[PDB]
């Protein structure tokens, strides 16, 4: 299962 | 920083007339990743393709495979079209079953 | 044998032609197990092994609103990066990410890993301590700072540890039958002629299953020689080749050697 990307 | 895709057609068996095969065409080592694949036979598209395997490199490039179900005669004649970015014209390789 | 969760990810913009195209495609070791993309009919994460049909409706939808999220989010890196890099609002751009973890035979974590590219350059990777970032230039130090501020490596390590290694196992035991199996190599050699003289030797390994395999060739104890990178063949399986150019009369001094995890012995072969 993928994780939830932060933003850069 | 744009990279040229490399472009390999073959077959997932050894080719024999009237057995059923899939025929891949691997197009890779490209940047941008928009691009077109179309596989033809005998200089017509094959319809239903599967895009599969889309992956990328170490440097970053991509890599996808295009394939599809076929059985081979003699006569047919099978190539992969590849329109991308850093080409002048959209490069045909053909398939070679003697390779 | 030791196996791998990966996340291939990627945002490209189109500007004038709508919103930016997002693709995650997750493999288990060298098998494509699931797919989402934002240009399908209507994006949702999608099973791309036949064991994934096992999961049920809660997973999907999970990992979909997951995706979706995700879909956002680099919406918004892409904007952010063009501020990052002063760029014009034009042009197309690509966001990648790797995002995955190795384990071991006994289940347990061998490696993390989290690589961002923009362009096809380097931006920002967990390193390896699974607490810190490497930032390839000016602007990954402005997302490196976030990140840290915002705790985002201890979050990421929760996920590598915890979430990552846990949904391997699943995987690996829900998809033992196809991942857990080895095909062996079979192999064969072909011929060609050229100019002055000359002779392609040129060696087939076709079948096999995981996609590392090594093809080299002899000419009486010391190896040689042009390839091609490992390739999947569209039914799971992959190939390779490897030629030598010899000369004409001496083909029968050389010989091609594979090595796979299917071959007890390595293959010895000649034309």
């Amino acid at each position: 299962a993928v994780y939830n990307f932060a933003t850069m | 920083i744009q990279k040229t895709p490399q472009i390999q057609v073959y077959s997932r068996h050894p080719p024999e007339n009237g057995k059923p095969n899939i025929l891949n065409c691997y197009v890779t080592q490209f940047h941008p990743p928009h691009i077109e694949i179309q596989m033809l036979k005998n200089g017509k598209k094959i319809p239903k393709v599967e895009m599969s395997d889309m992956s990328f490199s170490k440097d970053w490039s991509f890599y996808i495979l295009a394939h599809t179900e076929f059985t081979p005669t003699e006569t047919d004649t099978y190539a992969c079209r590849v329109k991308h970015d850093s080409m002048a014209e959209p490069k045909t390789v053909y398939w070679d079953r003697d390779m | 044998g030791p196996h791998s969760l990966r996340y291939f990810v990627t945002a490209v913009s189109r500007p004038g032609l709508g919103e930016p195209r997002y693709m995650e495609v997750g493999y288990v070791d060298d098998t494509e197990f699931v797919r989402f993309d934002s240009d399908a009919e209507n994006p949702r994460y999608e099973p791309r092994a036949r064991w994934m049909e096992q999961e049920g409706p809660e997973y999907w939808e999970r990992e979909t609103q997951k995706a979706k999220g995700n879909e956002q989010s680099f919406r918004v890196d892409l904007r952010t990066l063009l501020g990052y890099y002063n760029q014009s609002k034009g042009g197309s751009h690509t966001i990648q990410v790797i995002s995955g973890c190795e384990v071991g035979s006994d289940g347990r974590l061998l490696r993390g890993y989290q690589q961002y590219a923009y362009d096809g350059c380097d931006y920002i990777a967990l390193n390896e301590d699974l607490k810190t970032w490497t930032a390839a230039d000016m602007a990954a130090l402005i997302t490196k700072h976030k990140w840290e501020q915002a705790g985002e490596a201890e979050r990421l390590r929760a996920y590598l540890e915890g979430t990552c290694v846990e949904w391997l196992r699943r995987y690996l035991k829900n998809g033992n039958a196809t991942l857990l199996r080895t095909d062996s190599p079979k192999a064969h050699v072909t011929h060609h002629s050229r100019p002055e003289d000359k002779v392609t030797l040129r060696c087939w390994a076709l079948g096999f299953y995981p996609a590392d395999i090594t093809l080299t060739w002899q000419l009486n104890g010391e190896e040689l020689m042009e390839l091609v990178e490992t390739r999947p063949a569209g039914d799971g399986t992959f190939q390779k080749w490897a030629s030598v150019v010899v000369p004409l009369g001496k083909e029968q001094y050389y010989t091609c050697h594979v090595y796979h995890q299917g071959l007890p012995e390595p293959l010895t072969l000649r034309w």
